[PDB]
């Protein structure tokens, strides 16, 4: 059928099509995008990273890219537009060579040896720095805190971006520094200068009110049980047809629980993290009143994040109903600390807990999530940047500028491959240098002067140099303060590689029904 | 009075070379399926190269127009590689819009292509042998006329023409000091003989006039007498009333005929060359009454022929029979009466070693088609050596240089950079189109097939070997002996970007309402 023909283009098309208008990136280019959907709902969009995550796409190979958009985030946190913009670049090489009648598997074969050639030359042009060296951790994060949300605040975050790691980083070179490693928890209130590196496992949680424990020596709780009480876990001997009977069942409830909440405390507990679920209501809120009065932190229907970290970093297990007391399997805690800064937010700070040699916590604070996310998004990549340096060392320039060094150097090996793929390997070795030109894209008229100048002058940077797409002008892009870890783009290659290759693997007709 | 815009027009221009170069792309080489022509006047025919077809085919468009225009100089000199630039310049043409589609000046693209030819030129310069000599170039012209006499009329090289190809071009070449003129060498078929009746003619060949064979057939001297005057009472190939007003004038005529016969037998012989080309027609009666006297008498001669053979001899013509000198006679190195075919008359072959200011080599045919199919071989095989003596330089062709000359240029790209690397890149690729396109017209997968000598190009350099042009299981240009005048390839090189360079010329794509009108 001509469908595999027509659709593989339609695959490449609506993949590349959406992805092509997706290049405004890297700098104040084009003009702001206010999106009002096919359902007619106003959105105001910008700064394609979010837009990449915002991206709502009909057609599957377009949906492939939203994935591919998110693919770069956890792999790097940098150059997510990169893997998205270059997605068309592989999609480019497909059709032209599919037109050429090159068997798309050959084109599919053309991706790896390239991906084998390509990421290497990036490593070949890579700029070595360290994973534990606070300065190399600073600079990469610095440039990644320079154009990211906070900079003045990053001056606090950049070291914490670094300081979090030296905990998390396992000795010298080690596979390390995941997102599970640095614990990033928002804290209501304060500001970013209130954002601080709060070491170990620090559980952000909603603890009922105060009169709570801010006091040292918690037994940090994990509790799957109800206090067994009238109207909580224990039978009510009183049926209510009456206001004397209805007032009776809550009194026997509230008068009873007061013993268990202290016994709850009698383990030494300044925390019991309630089961996330309900045994009936699970723990009565009338109970949770007196649990905190004995200074025991309670988050009823506890959020997922604490349960794991407390079972993970702290290593806490559920414990028996305090009628049975407990198994003392409450994880290591020397403190339950609930701090209100701005007077805002309730918290659990656990220091003196089991920790892997990882799980540094950063407690991200602000008068609103704005100030919070201001720090947060910046410090996170700064972590993820340093994370990349950890996961893969050295460096590359920011914004695909080194890819043009690759394009020159690679096309030769593409050429000198002289294989069926070499053609394809040459065709796509030339699909890189577009990316700085194509980010310039949307702004203006009398237009076209710089396009190949966004290219040629780099190609005339020898193989070592080109325009800085972040800062402007030609230099040796790899360290200009136009930088991202070597890890960042070599993934963007790999990430976009098999995605587009999967498009070449689309044949016959598929809609599952 | 409507006006296309730039790229638009070029986009309209790019619509031209595609199909017309395409016609070549399955016609390239013997593995290329040659070209057919049909007529509004009802003539179906086979066509070849660019020139034959593209002249026989008619060209709508300035692009198509320049084709025949761009084409001529090629087939004129080298004769081989004509169809090539069509694909090539058409390929580069489709590289041009491409870089305009890549947003690169029509200006600039045509710029770095020019010296991109140079890095192919210097590349070509290296390829194969920049040398040949007489006993040597015999053999490549053997090879050249192998592939010439084996690709066109017959697929069997017939060594006669294969040697007939070498000798008379040399004859004008060795006369002109390793220079030769395709005008001077001439390929003349006359059917009724065979494609195996093939003649090396360094002089003129004309049917010897017999108004009677039995009245002695002979060729005399070695030399020819070229005459506007009578060698026997004259007549301009037009009807001359023979009547006699009395029964007695019947008696005197044939005497008068013979009195001037012997007198013109006398006065042309004393002039020289009893064989005498009388521009004048004459009665078959008395023409053979001189034949009855003597000396087969050449009459009913083409007005051009006398002066044609005159200038070839370098000698003049007798304008007036009372004027008699041997310089006004012609010069035959050898006059030779030669039976033309087994089917028909003896001719008089004048082979001029005296002076040949034209050399018309000869062939016959069982059919006028095949005999011209053969001349089609002969002309261009005489055309390569034409230059190929002026420079003895030869380069193994057929995609081996195309796969190669692209090597220098596309590698020269990132040596170049800015716009030139592109104009190195989208330049050199047009070269490997043809080995692709030759593998195309073959039963072959070109990219695959191209990939092969590619590996070689990484393995080896500038293969004297290469890919099969003959579609041989073995791939050389050596085993294939596919090698073209290292002129002609570069001569061919000279053509392609020129066209693109032509299509850009001025800024005016406007038309008054006249463009092709």
């Amino acid at each position: 059928r001509d469908k595999p023909a027509q659709i593989r283009f339609s695959n490449i098309s609506a993949a590349k099509a959406v992805a092509d208008a997706i290049r405004t990136s890297l700098g104040p280019k084009g003009m702001d995008k206010m999106i009002q959907d096919g359902k007619g709902d106003v959105t105001i969009t910008n700064d394609g990273a979010t837009i990449l995550k915002q991206m709502q796409v009909l057609h599957p190979a377009a949906r492939m890219l939203v994935e591919l958009s998110k693919a770069q985030d956890i792999e790097a946190g940098d150059g997510t537009t990169s893997v998205v913009i270059i997605a068309g670049s592989l999609l480019d090489s497909c059709t032209k060579l599919l037109q050429k009648g090159i068997h798309p598997t050959i084109i599919s074969e053309s991706f790896q040896k390239a991906l084998e050639k390509g990421i290497e030359i990036l490593t070949d042009m890579s700029r070595p720095v360290e994973l534990s060296d606070r300065e190399t951790l600073l600079n990469s994060a610095t440039t990644s805190l320079n154009s990211k949300v906070v900079s003045q605040y990053s001056s606090l975050l950049s070291p914490m971006s670094v300081n979090a790691v030296m905990k998390v980083i396992d000795p010298a070179t080690a596979t390390s520094v995941d997102l599970r490693d640095i614990k990033i928890v928002k804290k209501l209130g304060g500001t970013i200068d209130d954002c601080e590196l709060v070491e170990g496992l620090v559980l952000t949680q909603k603890v009922s009110n105060s009169g709570i424990t801010r006091v040292e020596k918690a037994k940090i709780g994990l509790i799957q049980f109800c206090l067994s009480a009238p109207k909580t876990d224990m039978d009510n001997q009183i049926v209510v047809s009456d206001y004397a009977q209805m007032d009776r069942v809550l009194r026997e409830e509230r008068a009873y629980i007061l013993n268990l909440v202290k016994q709850i405390k009698k383990t030494g507990c300044n925390v019991l993290l309630i089961q996330k679920s309900i045994l009936r209501d699970a723990l009565s809120d009338l109970a949770l009143h007196f649990l905190n009065k004995m200074k025991i932190m309670v988050i009823k229907d506890i959020e997922r994040e604490d349960i794991e970290f407390i079972c993970k970093t702290i290593g806490t297990k559920p414990v028996a109903h305090i009628d049975q007391f407990t198994a003392d399997m409450l994880g290591s805690a020397e403190l339950a600390e609930e701090v209100n800064l701005n007077g805002s937010g309730k918290l659990l700070k656990i220091t003196g807990c089991a920790s892997p040699g990882k799980t540094v916590t950063i407690v991200v604070r602000g008068s609103n999530k704005l100030v919070i996310e201001e720090a947060e998004r910046s410090i996170h990549d700064a972590l993820c940047v340093i994370r990349c340096l950890v996961k893969k060392r050295a460096l590359i320039a920011g914004g695909g500028a080194p890819e043009i060094e690759l394009a020159l150097r690679l096309t030769e090996y593409s050429r000198t491959l002289s294989g069926m793929e070499s053609y394809c390997v040459r065709a796509f070795a030339d699909a890189m240098e577009v990316i700085p030109s194509t980010l310039a894209e949307n702004a203006g008229l009398n237009p076209i002067s710089t396009v190949t100048e966004l290219r040629n002058r780099h190609a005339q940077g020898e193989k070592t140099a080109g325009i800085n797409v972040r800062k402007g002008g030609i230099s040796n892009i790899l360290e200009e303060l136009v930088v991202q870890p070597l890890l960042v783009s070599v993934s963007a290659l790999t990430l976009a590689t098999e995605t587009v290759r999967s498009i070449l693997k689309i044949d016959d007709v598929v809609n599952t029904r | 009075k409507s006006r296309l815009m730039g790229l638009e027009a070029l986009k309209s221009h790019i619509m031209a070379a595609k199909a017309v170069a395409n016609t070549m792309r399955t016609s390239l080489g013997p593995n290329g399926l040659d070209k057919m022509m049909v007529d509004k006047d009802g003539d179906v025919t086979v066509t070849n190269d660019g020139a034959t077809i593209l002249s026989m085919m008619d060209v709508d468009h300035q692009i198509a127009k320049l084709m025949v225009e761009l084409s001529k100089s090629q087939d004129d000199e080298i004769g081989d590689g004509t169809t090539g630039v069509v694909v090539l310049a058409g390929a580069l043409l489709e590289e041009a819009e491409q870089l305009l589609d890549r947003g690169i000046h029509p200006i600039r693209i045509a710029d770095g292509y020019e010296q991109a030819a140079r890095v192919a030129i210097e590349h070509l310069d290296k390829i194969s042998d920049s040398v040949l000599v007489d006993i040597k170039d015999t053999e490549p012209l053997i090879q050249t006329a192998k592939t010439t006499l084996g690709s066109k009329v017959v697929n069997s090289c017939h060594r006669q023409m294969a040697e007939i190809a070498v000798n008379a071009v040399l004859t004008v070449a060795d006369m002109e000091r390793r220079d030769v003129d395709f005008e001077l060498i001439k390929v003349e078929g006359k059917v009724g003989g065979r494609l195996e009746d093939t003649k090396l003619i360094k002089g003129v060949i004309v049917d010897k006039d017999f108004s009677h064979p039995q009245m002695p057939k002979k060729v005399e001297d070695a030399k020819i007498a070229i005459l506007t005057c009578p060698f026997e009472p004259p007549k301009p190939k037009t009807k001359h009333k023979l009547d006699v007003t009395s029964v007695e004038d019947y008696k005197a005529l044939q005497k008068y005929e013979k009195e001037k016969f012997e007198e013109m037998i006398q006065q042309i012989k004393e002039t020289g060359a009893n064989l005498a080309i009388c521009q004048w027609g004459f009665d078959d009666e008395a023409n053979h009454l001189l034949l009855q006297n003597n000396l087969p008498a050449v009459r009913w001669v083409g007005g051009p022929e006398i002066e044609l053979i005159a200038i070839a001899t370098g000698g003049r013509i007798v304008p007036r029979f009372s004027e008699l000198t041997a310089e006004k006679l012609g010069f035959a190195g050898l006059v030779q009466e030669i039976s033309f075919g087994t089917t028909k008359d003896k001719m008089l072959v004048i082979e001029q070693c005296k002076n040949s200011r034209a050399v018309t080599i000869f062939i016959r045919g069982g059919n006028k088609m095949i005999i011209e199919e053969a001349k089609r071989s002969l002309h261009d095989a005489l055309c390569v050596i034409r230059n190929l003596i002026r420079d003895n330089r030869v380069v193994y062709g057929g995609g081996a240089a195309e796969i190669s000359c692209a090597l220098a240029v596309s590698q020269e790209a990132d040596k170049c950079p800015t716009l030139e690397q592109y104009a190195m890149r989208a330049f050199a690729d047009a070269l490997e189109v043809i080995p692709m396109a030759l593998s195309e017209n073959s039963g072959m997968n070109p990219i695959q097939t191209m990939t092969e000598v590619r590996a070689r190009q990484v393995k080896e350099m500038n293969p004297a070997l290469g890919i099969d042009c003959l579609h041989k299981g073995t791939n050389d240009m050596k085993q294939q002996h596919v090698i073209e005048t290292l002129i002609g390839k570069k001569q061919q090189i000279s053509l392609a970007t020129q066209m693109v360079r032509m299509i850009l010329k001025i800024d005016d794509i406007r038309k008054p309402g006249e463009s092709e009108e």
